[PDB]
């Protein structure tokens, strides 16, 4: 249909969106669980060497 | 009311705009033909939902536990496992920007999409009868617009990467030797590998654009032609059916995104 | 789960209950889960998995066979 | 005078080929999902998850040409 | 007048091809439910059910196709 | 008149159709058919019990194709 | 008077498709029914009995299309 | 003049289906007649005549469709 | 009036021819997809993340179709 | 054309769509989102039991 | 003249799909024929006689199609 | 007039045929394809890799015919 | 108009349909070529001789509607 | 006058046939290729050598097309 300036408006609201999610919001969500799942595994090394 | 369906149809797939060399309202008939025209409503619930995804998404990251996980923690970091698992299936490279690329774009469109489900005339009969702005249609994807934007940014994207991984003269390399590899066919391989690169992106755009366009024309048909005790039977099947389609092409914009990205720089 | 027998002409090598199992068809890998319809094939030289139901999983080297 | 029936000849020659390519389709995916039953048949409820994934994108382009041709039908006569 | 002439063909393309489809379709499944069943007729039973399962989503545009064709035919007649 | 000729070629039309769909749809099942017989000549009764089963699904919509192919032909033309 | 003409274009169509129908159906059918005989060839005539049930139903719409196009070239004309 | 040009076309149409039909259904009838052959040549003869015994049939229908297409050429004019 | 009715057809033309393309190709690797899934199920994740990247593939040209019949007939409508 | 009977049809519709939506879709996430506390709730209990 | 300049499209059409048909079937015969000679290379000779034999008929209706083609294009027009 | 109203029908037959070419070959080498993995998953990235390099051959022919639409569309206009 | 237009369409029906033919005919040959090729790792000239023997065969015909379209485009307009 | 659009026509046409031709004899000879390559894996060159030999062979009359095509519709229109 008719295309139309909308087109740079959703390209800037875009560009904002993925630098505040991509510095904001995903390493946080990401330590946090690699922080759980790394310290379980801690438990499982912990484990092995009781065993030896 | 002084309505026929075909013209009730056609105020239907109208938007509303904006004039931006007058700033005025455009008319249920007349455009001004100037491109600079903005289709205000979609823009409106686009940042709409990217901003109520941003919300939750940081209210969650402030918050977060290591421990075991609040509920709606649980479903947060579930989309984000998700959606880390897919990535580095695909992609090998430390690039910090693929994974949040990919999320951001998963998730706005697929609340852009479930917009849809809703019951078309009740937000505009709220609009033009509350506001008496001449004109809604609230699918912020089912326009061609906003496909085409997300999908150009992603082609700037694909030849930033394909430059900056392998520069210009293994980039040139690539374009011009494959397939055939001898010069009289250099001119034949520059417009297949140039028209090929062209599609990837436009076609990622109106992969979404057409299933979307024509999941609402559906919607808007049902509610025009048919009487109200009919208006359910069909309904409710291509509802459901909608359901599918909205989660399926949200995941192959994802994952085609990601695809291109890691086939370009690797 | 299923009934496994690994036999050799000399002796037995297993007889437990499993869940699924994986091998080297000659044509290919191959995933048997229970219920699965009757099928014969030869096996090439190689490991089979089996995972034991309770999920215990373990690797019996095979020089080849008939599955 | 003309245009009526040449806009329902549009329409007719829309859902005919749609009718075409999503019943070969379908049917090519629902014989190697049966010869996939036959074989698995515990995996049943899982194949045919699996089935209803790939028969939604199979479905997609024949639903647009529908909607178009009941668009070109009705909406436009 | 002239509009009945090309009503009746843009009916008989519509509704033809749709036939062609659906027969296909339904043939190709078909065809891999009695090869299943050849080799081990217990599952008869259970894999005819997923046979019709998979069946009614074959039809689902031809099936449509023909709607349209009868009311081109008789109510647009 | 034309509208006459132009019946008798849609008539036409969709009866081809209809017979290239039957025709196909039955040669595809029956080969099948033709295997699983061979695979165990002993169950050539139980299959063509089914055979028929199934070719009354890939007929059905041919069957409409004929069916209104001839009520044009002889009713309306 | 161009009511002449016509319908030796709806003759010929209805014959032309009702022949590629006809002949790719049994050509497919026969050939599953020679790779059945040349695996089990004391069954050849059971399989020739068989084979020439499917035959019959295969060329059932193929037959009434051939015979109508006749009575178009000869008996309407 | 368009009278005579028509049955012209009428048998290029006849005459091509006729062509595709019997080209294909013989095509694939003796690609399986050659595969059942190369398993077992001491069988050859006998498929042989099978062979020819089913390519009766699938030759037929297309053959008496390119007669009639010469019938329009020739005697129609 | 004269410009306008014919570029229904135009449109019609590459949404049909665009469906059938689509809706066989995507059926087609669907059903391998289906068969490696019968064979070894704990391949499902991977391979449907195979599917996607070939799926991806398949329908660009499609979808390209769709897109400019979708603009010719709501643009220059 | 009932303008009134057309908002009347289209709330029956999701009034049923809705029905179908939470009693079909609804428990299939929530079973996979308690799943996922079972799968977490384990994981740290066993690493806890290892450094005893 | 449009009378004989239109009769060119008629034998376009007649010989066209002759090719088609033609290089298809033999495509497949040839196909079957190459896989018998790869798992028995003693037994090559007697394969492409039988495919030889076989070939004879796949070739023989396309033939006269082309020659009338030629005829027609040649001699008529 | 006609020169402008034709050409869309001409680019909507390119982009419709090229839409098909390439979606059936991609479709079908996709499929061998995801058996061949399925079969051997160690192979995956030998085999993918192969897969892009022989559908860079199956793509070149299409993408002509789909540029050439879109320059019969806009740029002759 | 009438006259040359329709020569040079009719040139472009008999090479669309003679690249049609030709080229899934050889895809179909040589596809059965590399299956018995990889079959076979030593015989690939003994099996690839014969491939060119029967290609003569599938390319010859189409070849004869090439020199037909080149008739039509130089030699006839 | 109009005599320059169907020249455009017959180059939509027979770039759109020679697309389908290439496109899918490609697919099928690149998947055989795979699955050869699946099973072989260090035969994989030798196998690419004699699949580029045949895959030349096969675009021949669609590279003719192709060819034509343009010249029509830059050259001549």
């Amino acid at each position: 249909m008719n295309l139309n300036a909308t087109i740079l408006g959703q390209a800037i609201a875009f560009v904002l969106f993925v630098l505040f999610a991509m510095k904001y919001v995903w390493p946080p969500l990401m330590a946090a669980i690699e922080k759980r799942q790394k310290e379980i595994a801690d438990g499982l090394a912990s484990a092995e060497r009781a065993h030896k | 009311e002084n309505m026929t369906p075909q013209d009730y149809i056609g105020h239907h797939l109208n938007n509303l705009q904006l004039d931006l060399r007058t700033f005025s309202l455009v008319d249920p008939q007349n455009p001004p033909a100037t491109f600079w025209t903005i289709n205000i409503d979609s823009m409106f619930f686009s940042v709409v939902l990217g901003l109520l995804f941003l919300v939750l998404f940081r209210s969650v990251a402030k918050k977060a536990t290591s421990g075991v996980p609040g509920k709606f923690q649980t479903a947060i970091e579930l989309v984000i496992g998700f959606v880390n698992g897919s990535v580095k299936d695909m992609y090998h490279g430390k690039s910090k920007l693929i994974a949040p690329l990919a999320l951001t774009i998963f998730v706005w469109v697929f609340l852009m999409n479930l917009m849809d489900l809703l019951p078309i005339d009740l937000l505009p009969y709220i609009a033009e009868h509350v506001l008496g702005l001449p004109a809604l249609r609230v699918v912020p994807s089912a326009d061609v617009n906003v496909t085409l934007s997300m999908a150009l940014g992603v082609f700037i994207l694909i030849l930033f990467y394909s430059i900056k991984m392998k520069g210009i003269g293994g980039f040139t390399k690539e374009l011009t030797l494959q397939p055939f590899n001898h010069w009289a066919f250099i001119p034949v391989n520059l417009i297949l590998e140039g028209v090929s690169l062209l599609s990837k992106p436009v076609s990622l755009g109106l992969r979404l654009f057409g299933n979307m366009y024509a999941g609402e024309l559906i919607f808007i048909l049902i509610a025009g032609l048919l009487p109200w005790w009919s208006q359910w039977i069909l309904n409710v099947p291509w509802a459901i059916f909608h359901i599918l389609i909205i989660t399926l092409q949200a995941f192959i914009f994802m994952v085609l995104t990601i695809v291109y990205l890691s086939m370009a720089s690797e | 789960t299923y009934h496994l027998d690994v036999v050799s002409a000399e002796q037995q090598m297993f007889s437990g209950l499993v869940e699924k199992i994986q091998v080297t068809g000659s044509e290919g890998e191959l995933g048997i889960y229970p219920g699965h319809a009757p099928l014969l094939t030869a096996i090439k030289p190689g490991m089979i998995r089996i995972v034991k139901q309770h999920g215990h999983e373990e690797f019996i080297y095979l020089s080849g066979g008939i599955l | 005078n003309l245009n009526m029936d040449l806009l329902y000849m549009a329409a007719a020659v829309m859902m005919g080929l749609a009718a075409i390519g999503a019943a070969i389709g379908i049917g090519i995916l629902g014989g190697k999902f049966l010869e996939g039953a036959a074989r698995q048949p515990d995996l049943i409820p899982l194949l045919r998850t699996q089935f209803f994934i790939v028969m939604g994108l199979v479905d997609a382009i024949p639903m647009i040409a529908v909607g178009l041709g009941l668009y070109v039908m009705f909406a436009v006569a």
